[PDB]
């Protein structure tokens, strides 16, 4: 069980993308999207 | 009772009241509070304990 992707019927454009982001735990993308939303405020994982 | 009156209160000291500003012996604690008005012993009765607080922006 390793992949199945090859280069002539499927891409990989999901993979690839796995590797230009540098947010890993859940509260990261939270923060990330609170700053993306509401740009120059403290985010905080309640709000 | 405390260590220091109302007059003799330097920098990065403590100023919790204790007692009556219009009694006879009213001072104040004076102990190693910088960066704090208040002591770290009345930091957590004077403020909100437990600060939970959230809204949208
Ligand atoms: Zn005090």
């Amino acid at each position: 069980d390793v992949l199945d992707i090859d280069h002539v019927t499927v891409g990989a454009y999901m993979r690839n993308t796995l590797r230009v982001d540098k947010n890993a735990i859940r509260e990261d993308a939270l923060f990330d999207i609170y700053r993306v939303m509401r740009p120059g405020e403290p985010p905080t994982v309640e709000a | 009772p405390g260590s220091a009156t109302v007059l003799t209160l330097g920098a990065h000291m403590c100023k919790w009241p204790i007692g009556d500003p219009s009694s006879e012996g009213f001072t104040f604690c004076g102990r190693r509070s910088s960066e704090g008005p208040y002591c770290v012993e009345h930091a957590r009765v004077a403020y909100q304990p437990q600060q939970t607080k959230k809204k949208s922006g």
